[PDB]
């Protein structure tokens, strides 16, 4: 989740 | 002075987004994690690929390494850490008590703990020889962006959407300090100085800032580079110069003088947001990662 804006 | 950070190498492998990158104790390894649900082992010095270590059932958001070089400790949105022996890939333990994505993981310092962050809000304090949950910290009202042990282990120190950073006694689960600024943009990242004696936060409002957590005092502030959005990283380059090191949303690597706060060289190379940074332990060497339209990681050097 850390990839996700 | 300033520092002549030059790329030396870029890594590929990782099919999606690239989302931590750590470089082990030792100064042998580089871990990185991914949303493609991977852990895959680099040479520090050429990035040499060495192994992929796998096992997680959706994507991981972080990584980190134990003090003797040995373990790994990944944070998924399967809603588990896992343990690793890094030399036989396999998983030790599965930590499980997070209701929602783990998003942040760290070692302490003597690596028989294990603290991790996720979007269900809570701290979580896991033994690593069984496993098994220790202590929970209602930590904050938001996902927890960021956790980190201070140089010892008695204290952790949390981030949040929230707009908080909470300094936490480890042993006792007490919040000894909640720190905030005169605004609340959501913490997207938090660690402690080396020395302990500060806390370096990210918040989403394209600022850093280096905080005397005693006093509860900002001492230092960062800007110029572009954090809205994404949970980036960001590192003390303490080998030579006295840095500031962080990734940015405009695909750089910003470096800033931590003392005067002036930026002192941005790194070019990157096509997609640089969401994780890491430096050497001993080298003057910095490990850049990048999202989804870039997915590779790349090993800067440095003079000084």
């Amino acid at each position: 989740m850390r990839t996700e804006p | 002075v300033k520092p002549n950070y030059a790329l030396k190498f870029t890594l590929a492998g990782h099919t999606k987004a690239v989302s931590s990158v750590k470089f082990s104790p030792n100064g042998e390894w580089l871990a990185s994690s991914s949303a493609d649900k991977l852990i895959k082992i680099w040479g520090a010095y050429d990035g040499k690929f060495e192994k992929t270590i796998s096992g997680h059932k959706l994507g991981i958001s972080d990584v980190a390494w134990s003090s003797d070089s040995n373990l790994l400790v990944s944070a998924s949105d399967d809603k588990t850490l896992k343990i690793w022996d890094v030399s036989s890939g396999k998983c030790l333990k599965t930590l499980k008590g997070h209701s929602n994505y783990v998003f942040c993981c760290n070692f302490n310092p003597q690596s028989n703990l294990i603290v991790s962050g996720s979007f269900d809000e809570s701290v979580r304090i896991w033994d690593v020889k069984t496993g098994k949950c220790l202590k929970t910290l209602p930590a904050h009202s938001d996902p927890v962006s960021a956790v980190h042990f201070n140089r010892d282990g008695s204290l952790i120190v949390s981030s949040s959407y929230d707009g908080l950073c909470r300094i936490w006694d480890t042993a006792s689960g007490q919040c000894l300090k909640t720190l905030i600024d005169d605004d609340n943009p959501p913490v997207s990242f938090v660690k402690f100085s080396p020395n302990g004696k500060y806390i370096l936060a990210a918040t989403l409002d394209n600022t850093l800032k280096l905080w005397d957590y005693s006093k509860g005092k900002c001492l230092k502030t960062y800007t110029g580079h572009k954090n809205e959005k994404y949970c980036i990283f960001a590192n003390f380059s303490v080998t030579g110069g006295k840095w500031i090191v962080s990734g940015s949303e405009d695909n750089l690597v910003y470096i800033w003088n931590l003392q005067t706060k002036e930026i002192v060289q941005k790194l070019q190379g990157h096509t997609d947001v640089v969401i994780s940074t890491a430096c050497h332990p001993t080298e003057n060497i910095i490990a850049s990662a990048a999202l989804e339209n870039d997915k590779t990681i790349k090993l800067w050097k440095s003079d000084c």
